[PDB]
């Protein structure tokens, strides 16, 4: 009941959708680290 | 017709462009095939403006 036939345009849009969310993750969580106590104090370190 | 610069001057004037297009949020005509000031822009993009 909860599956939507999407036609192929809507699908694409979706896929398209998804890989900007993936990039939004993985850029975030990079920021997350980059933006940590551990990684500042050994970046300073070094 | 295709260059180089100085990487101090490329990283700088590259980072500039791009964070003025992510405030005005802008169209950037270029000429599109990858050589020269198109090809230093393309790099300058995919320097910052490829992580905001």
């Amino acid at each position: 009941g909860l599956k939507l036939f999407i036609t192929d345009d809507e699908l694409k849009k979706v896929h398209d959708f998804e890989e900007q969310c993936i990039e939004e993750y993985f850029r975030e969580k990079d920021d997350r680290f980059n933006s940590s106590n551990d990684e500042r104090i050994r970046v300073t370190s070094e | 017709q295709n260059f180089e610069l100085q990487p101090k001057l490329k990283q700088v004037f590259g980072k500039g462009l791009i964070k003025a297009a992510m405030t005005t949020g802008a169209w950037i005509f270029t000429g599109g095939v990858n050589t020269g000031v198109i090809r230093h822009v393309g790099d300058a993009l995919k320097d910052h403006a490829s992580k905001s």
